[PDB]
RNA sequence: UGCCUGGCGGCCGUAGCGCGGUGGUCCCACCUGACCCCAUGCCGAACUCAGAAGUGAAACGCCGUAGCGCCGAUGGUAGUGUGGGGUCUCCCCAUGCGAGAGUAGGGAACUGCCAGGCAU
RNA sequence: CCUCCUAAAGAGUAACGGAGGAGCACGAAGGUUGGCUAAUCCUGGUCGGACAUCAGGAGGUUAGUGCAAUGGCAUAAGCCAGCUUGACUGCGAGCGUGACGGCGCGAGCAGGUGCGAAAGCAGGUCAUAGUGAUCCGGUGGUUCUGAAUGGAAGGGCCAUC
RNA sequence: CCGACUUACCAACCCGAUGCAAACUGCGAAUACCGGAGAAUGUUAUCACGGGAGACACACGGCGGGUGCUAACGUCCGUC
RNA sequence: CGCGGGGUGGAGCAGCCUGGUAGCUCGUCGGGCUCAUAACCCGAAGAUCGUCGGUUCAAAUCCGGCCCCCGCAACCA
RNA sequence: AGGGCUACACACGUGCUACAAUGGCGCAUACAAAGAGAAGCGACCUCGCGAGAGCAAGCGGACCUCAUAAAGUGCGUCGUAGUCCGGAUUGGAGUCUGCAACUCGACUCCAUGAAGUCGGAAUCGCUAGUAAUCGUGGAUCAGAAUGCCACGGUGAAUACGU
């Protein structure tokens, strides 16, 4: 993926000196983007969960797979483990290529006020966000002309501060939230 | 990798330096340097002598007397 | 012969935790490649296989550290058998047994087999 | 009848004595092999709700356990998946238990089946509660047998209701 | 109203520290009990088989626990 | 410090046979309607299903404590 | 002098307007009555997207303007989609009278956007140039009606029975 190739070739060599590490093994990276698509209440309908799995079947070559209620406060018919979302855990080439569709073809999906939130980083290397609509990646420029549903995001990184979170992949043309 | 759709970049990254119906370089703000502020300060930022739509020039010599039509 | 590292054990835990210093192209871990054997809820994350480079960050490990877990006297004390005395709610004495907690002091484990690195 | 306490550190043990459970469930909630690991709180984001989820951190098992509760459980006795049906048949030294009928564990053998590379494991389910001895009534198998002889109602034996 | 300009007002989570428990433990006796070895003493103890029981309504007291009232010349049990 | 039944919106009553609020009817409220109101007619709202605690994804509904109402027990001699 | 008569989770009497298609929209296009105007009405012409303003013939109205009155007629287009309908609400800007348009006026332009799918118990006007339905003018009036008074256009259905 060109975003990761640029990040290792140009950005990692500068983060080395901006944070003045002793080892090249200290420089931050994204580990995984784990996802959820936590639409909820879908056990009473099933077709909503099948439609959310059909959006995730188009974000990556990877297969959709259910997320479930754990505290399960709402209730329907079955105890505890009723489904709420359809996940797809992306890593490496399958997450770096997706972030490269953002602001190149997904331009109507991403706004300045919906950019990267610089205050949402933490020194544990954990991050999360919502995008309120589905964003697909086909073999060509295409959109399924269907809406209603949306997606939420979960990310793990090797960053040991929230300031190194603000430096990781920060050279790309994706906006920042303000 | 139990692949269900195929990722390809050649149709979506070629000629992306410009803005068109198929792809755009960047979105609104950031790299596009868009401004989104609001302001007021009505009338007094301009010249205060402003006049309505009409057939005459500025500082004209006369005005037609409507009773003088007889 | 001594020092250091690795796999596998002994003990049955003053064998630990926290903190600080600090080390590795011996080993080790991070780590590179995935395509093949093998594999995933999807996922080369995990498991598996072919393994380059760089490093000592994490993980790993040694040393310093008595802050914490913790070892812990002597003596008294509680409890308790028997005998005598004896209060209604249980108790005193002679005599045999006698803690737990605390104080002082201590504690940063000890050790075996086999292989690797290093030294005259 | 089971568990904790009554119960007094070998052991047994009462009173309408204090608390809680049992009348069944499981063909997966069984065998076997490999691997995995929590309640809860904090952190982060929004269609995402409520206080609801994915991820990370702290917690370091509190959770989970077919069914209340104690004991026990990480080498898991908790949990997930492949193959599998030992939810074994004929037998059993020894130990534990009760007055006895009867009852719990079990060294170990032969047959036959299954897992695991193989060592190795498989007598159902973490163990204990889920009412039924004996006469008797029914039903399947049966050269074990059937009174003058041969068949036989019938009797016995085994299995089970 | 997200938020905040405010103390006048409550409590233990959490935390420092004191107090406490049949159905809490982190610690943990004495006295027993039972296997093994052993002296002296005990008229056979311990135990198998056989003939025969009587007994199944036990009680004030000491020491321990329940219950009642930390009542009973009470009541259930452990124990002499 | 016994036992059995009861505790529902303003008011009466159904329910539960272990659950997934709000039923039926009178009343109330606005509207049609009348000179006006009773009343017919149309439509809508209500509520800590005694209460606190327990079980559960979910409790008015199952279960324990407690408060309240009614009945039963409440001596033979 | 300023404020209020105009406030606001309500209800009603009476009126307006829409939900469209024998309707809307863009273009072409036909046939009226009536009424006001001396610090007033007003074409041609000029300026502006436009309200309107400038310039200015005419006139006191059988002499002029509103004015191609609109519905209707010709042509393209929409297919029931909350629309090519409705356009409340709401942002911005311009025009107007007047001492002055903040609460609280009228007109114009751009943009935005909601209920509404022909509506309960029920109810009202009308017998023909009537109702239904389309447009116009005036009083009152600095300015300012969807009410009131008057006007002309298109123009029904049905009337057994009592």
């Amino acid at each position: 993926a060109k975003l990761h190739d640029y990040y290792k070739d140009e950005v990692v060599k500068k983060l080395m000196t901006e944070f003045n590490y002793n080892s090249v093994m200290q420089v931050p990276r994204v580990e995984k983007i784990t996802l959820n698509m936590g639409v909820g209440e879908a056990i009473a309908d099933k077709k909503l969960l099948d439609n959310a799995a059909a959006d995730l079947a188009a974000i990556s070559g990877q297969k959709p797979l259910i997320t479930k209620a754990r505290k399960s406060v709402a209730g329907f018919k079955i105890r505890q483990g009723y489904p709420i979302g359809c996940k797809v855990t992306l890593r490496g080439e399958r997450m770096w290529e997706f972030f490269e569709r953002l602001i190149t073809i997904a331009v109507p999906r991403i706004r300045d006020f919906r950019g990267l939130s610089a205050k949402s980083f933490d020194g544990r290397g954990n991050y999360s966000m919502g995008v309120r609509e589905q964003i697909i990646f086909p073999e060509i420029d295409y959109d399924k002309v269907d809406r209603v549903r949306g997606l939420d995001i979960t990310i793990t990184t090797t960053a040991k501060s929230d300031e190194e979170g603000r430096a990781l992949l920060a050279a790309f043309d994706f906006p920042f939230r303000k | 990798m139990k692949k269900d759709i195929h990722p390809k970049y050649e149709e979506i990254t070629a000629s992306c330096s410009c803005g068109n119906v198929m792809k755009i370089r960047s979105t609104v703000g950031h790299d596009l340097n868009l401004d989104v502020c609001s302001k007021c300060h009505p009338f007094f930022t301009g010249k205060q002598r402003d006049v309505a739509t009409g057939g005459r020039v500025d500082r004209f010599n006369k005005r037609f007397n409507i009773p003088g039509s007889k």
